[PDB]
C-alpha cells in the first residue's frame, strides 16, 4: 500500500522493495607484526636537527 | 648508537699551503658538531662549534664545513702553531655512545 500511497491495491502482483542478508560479524586480518614503530626515539629526541 | 671515525690520521705540509681534516659519521648529524684542538701538555680548547661558528679569540683561519653526514676542518695558513691533534664531537645524541669524541688527528708541520 505504501509503494503505491493507496489504501487499495487491485489484484495483481506488485514489486515492492528489496532483500539482502545482513553481515553476521566482522573481522579483521592484518599481518603479524607486534614491534612497536620508532615515534618515540624521533619525538622525544632531545636535540632536532635545523 | 652514534659512531664517528676522524680521517686523515696525521698531515704533514709547509708553511704555506693548506691542511684539512675529515669527520664522517655513521648517520646524519645536522649541524650540531664542534672541533677541537690540544697542545701537548695542554687541555683541548674549542675551535669551531656549530661546525661553522668560529669560537671567541681564534684566529679567522680555521675553517668548517659541510652539513649532516660528511664534515670538513680547513685551515688557510699553518704558522707552525697549529702543529697538535684535533677532534670533531657528536654533540647530537648521546644515550648510549662510547665516545663522543671522534679519532685522533695531529698535524705536523715543518718549517
Amino acid at each position: 500500500k505504501c509503494t503505491l500511497k493507496s489504501f487499495t491495491v487491485e489484484k495483481g502482483i506488485y514489486q515492492t522493495s528489496n532483500f539482502r542478508v545482513q553481515p553476521t560479524e566482522s573481522i579483521v586480518r592484518f599481518p603479524n607484526i607486534t614491534n612497536l614503530c620508532p615515534f618515540d626515539e624521533v619525538f622525544n629526541a632531545t636535540r632536532f636537527a635545523s | 648508537d652514534i659512531v664517528m671515525t676522524q680521517t686523515p690520521a696525521s698531515v704533514s705540509e709547509p708553511v704555506g699551503g693548506t691542511v684539512t681534516i675529515k669527520c664522517q659519521a655513521s648517520e646524519s648529524i645536522s649541524n650540531w658538531l664542534a672541533w677541537y684542538q690540544q697542545k701537548p701538555g695542554q687541555p683541548p680548547k674549542l675551535l669551531i662549534y656549530a661546525a661553522f661558528t668560529l669560537a671567541s679569540g681564534v684566529p679567522s683561519r680555521f675553517k668548517g664545513s659541510g652539513s649532516g653526514t660528511q664534515f670538513t676542518l680547513t685551515i688557510n695558513g699553518v704558522e707552525c702553531a697549529d702543529a697538535a691533534t684535533y677532534y670533531c664531537q657528536q654533540t647530537y645524541s648521546s644515550r648510549d655512545v662510547d665516545n663522543v669524541f671522534g679519532g685522533g688527528t695531529e698535524v705536523v708541520v715543518k718549517g
